[PDB]
């Protein structure tokens, strides 16, 4: 299946880059250290800032990683930077959006699926705790743009109605409702792709 | 310092501290977070040989040079002279265990690595004293009363901003070793919220309130007591055996099962995870540092018997997520 192939490719990439070994907590800690968490998502950043953030994340991950298995920090960092540039800036402009980088980090970070879903819902939620439909559409578009780099964009193309396929536009999105929709067997395209990617990663690891 | 253009990294690692850091990376095998950190700073404290420095000598050092302006910038010259004088006095007292040049270089490089990542040669003196007293080997109550007095004014009062600075300076150490995320990361505000929730939003915080607040294993501070606890269990010999590696006797920690009879495991067998077939390690445990007494043994027997009739998995915890506060021994 095209979705299965994309999930397998993502799992292989994560295993090669050890992306599943980095928790979202390290990601948010690095963002706070780089002050990008307080920065607006619409504010872009240069390649230098993204490279520094990735290097810091890799360094803190490896500092707690036993010397039993030495890791090629430079090669892994270069591969991650190239992948991020390809996924976010196909034109090679050199500037990366904060929102796209945050979404990619949330997706590629390993850990509990429920925790990642809760973090995504909190990020999407406004100051009143309600997710924004425009934010959901932007996240879906960013995810679709990212799937194009894995040569599987047709199966995960950018469709504005996809959010309408997930939840009703006139119905508020809550954490419990979002979790129920994501964990449901008849999950939407994004939720199914996330469960499919998780299953592929679990199969590859074990 | 050292510049790596390929990685664009600024490094101040002393070659001896570089060996220490490599040893820490090798000893990262402990899956647990704060136990691993406690072992790591124990290694570091033993390496830089300051455990033989007493608290009273620390008071003499801090009050000798008249360093009471907590917000005054600190220059390299003053700290190097003070530290050299202190280690020279230590060598006068500990000639067989103190090398003044190496010791002062180690201490200065350690502080430079932890608190001055900005490459400026300057650091707040408050951070300096907090770090050197956290690394310092002493009792417990004296440590907290001293740092509270240092932060509090002549009236002995500490406000929210002061405790925020202490929280940041404290979490600086886990940030150096890249594990601050376990204790909640750099966000010190939730700790302030919890401390004010305890103190019913009192306008000011005193010594006793802070003592009671930290005497209930605060999430961000677990590395202070556990460290001392490890320091209290490096020369303890128990009258038991390890059921996995057949160690006899266990030296160091001791871990006792609760839903089983005659089951004990050593510290290394616990952190590493020697999974013997038949029994898993995702069950409640009991931690002992000092050698046990008969009353503790019979109470453990009674607890096992009571648990044997409280089956059907009332509460389960399969993932780790952080399992540091195992059980309190109350010295
Ligand atoms: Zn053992």
């Amino acid at each position: 299946l095209s979705t299965y192939r994309t999930a397998c490719k993502l799992r292989f990439v994560q295993k090669k880059c050890n992306l599943h070994l980095v928790d979202i907590w390290n990601v948010i800690e690095a963002l706070r250290e780089n002050a990008l968490n307080n920065l607006d998502p619409n504010i872009e950043l240069n390649v230098a800032r993204l490279e520094a953030v990735l290097s810091t994340i890799f360094y803190q991950l490896n500092k707690r990683m036993p010397t039993t298995h030495q890791i090629h920090v430079e090669q892994s960092i270069s591969l991650l930077l190239n992948f991020l540039l390809a996924a976010f800036d196909p034109e090679g402009h050199g500037k990366i959006s904060v929102f796209a980088v945050k979404m990619a980090l949330a997706t590629l970070c390993g850990g509990k699926i429920m925790d990642k879903l809760r973090y995504i819902f909190s990020m999407i939620s406004d100051s009143s705790g309600v997710m924004v439909y425009g934010r959901y559409d932007q996240f879906l578009r960013e995810v679709l743009k990212l799937p194009t780099a894995v040569f599987e964009g047709p199966s995960f193309g950018y469709t504005e109605q996809s959010a309408r396929s997930c939840f009703s536009q006139q119905k508020k999105v809550t954490l419990n409702g979002f979790l129920d929709t994501l964990m449901s067997d008849p999950p939407p395209q994004c939720l199914v792709w996330l469960p499919l990617l998780h299953r592929l990663a679990n199969v590859e690891n074990v | 310092y050292y510049i790596n253009h390929e990685t664009q990294t600024t490094c101040w690692d002393h070659p001896k501290m570089t060996e220490l850091y490599q040893s820490l990376a090798d000893l990262n095998n402990v899956r647990f977070s704060a136990y691993r950190t406690a072992m790591k700073l124990r290694r570091l404290q033993k390496a830089l040989c300051l455990d033989l420095l007493s608290l009273s000598a620390a008071c003499d050092a801090l009050d000798q040079h008249n360093l009471k302006q907590n917000d005054q910038p600190m220059d390299i010259l003053q700290i190097i002279n003070c530290l050299t004088t202190i280690y020279d006095r230590l060598e006068q007292e500990h000639n067989n265990l103190v090398n003044v040049p190496l010791c002062v270089d180690m201490c200065l490089n350690w502080l430079l690595n932890v608190y001055d990542t900005g490459r400026t040669g300057r650091i707040r003196v408050l951070s300096f004293k907090t770090g050197i007293i956290s690394l310092c080997k002493a009792h417990l109550e004296d440590k907290y009363r001293y740092l509270f007095k240092q932060v509090a004014s002549s009236t002995g009062f500490c406000d929210q901003r002061r405790l925020g600075l202490l929280l940041h300076d404290s979490i600086q150490i886990p940030r150096q070793l890249g594990e601050v995320a376990s204790f909640g990361g750099s966000n010190i505000e939730p700790s302030v919220r919890s401390c004010f929730q305890f103190a019913n939003n009192k306008p000011e915080i005193e010594a006793a309130l802070f003592l009671d607040w930290m005497r209930l294993e605060p999430q961000s501070m677990v590395w202070l007591p556990v460290l001392h606890r490890v320091a209290a269990a490096e020369t303890a010999k128990h009258q038991a055996k390890c059921n996995i590696c057949k160690e006899c006797p266990i030296i160091g920690f001791r871990y006792r099962s609760l839903k089983h009879f005659n089951y004990d495991i050593c510290q290394s067998c616990f952190f590493s995870g020697r999974v013997a077939k038949g029994h898993k390690m995702h069950y409640p445990m009991v931690e002992y540092c000092t050698p046990t007494t008969s009353g503790e043994d019979v109470r453990d027997f009674a607890k096992v018997l009571k648990n044997k009739f409280r089956t059907k998995r009332y509460f389960a915890k399969h993932p780790r997520m952080g399992y540091l506060p195992v059980q309190t021994v109350l010295e």
